[PDB]
């Protein structure tokens, strides 16, 4: 589905 | 008064983004709502991946 969410907390992880 | 172009905003619940509020787009509707602005479960944003609006699933009824 279109699901509209945000994970600015998290930065990016390698794995 | 005047008016110039009318427009919506997101949740059926009359509010705009807030990355305080978390949505999920009308499959069919196209748009978004908090989770709760349409009585949803929390993580119901991240778990989900099929999820509809209740303004666009109403047509649906299943």
């Amino acid at each position: 589905a279109r699901t509209k969410q945000t994970a600015r907390k998290s930065t990016g992880g390698k794995a | 008064g005047p008016l110039g172009s009318d427009t919506k905003l997101y949740c059926i619940c009359k509010t705009p983004y807030d990355e305080s509020k978390f949505y999920i787009g009308c499959d069919r509707c196209q748009n978004w709502y908090h989770g709760r602005c349409v009585g949803i479960l929390q993580s119901e944003a991240e778990l989900i991946d099929e999820y509809v609006c209740p303004q666009c699933q109403s047509t649906e009824d299943a």
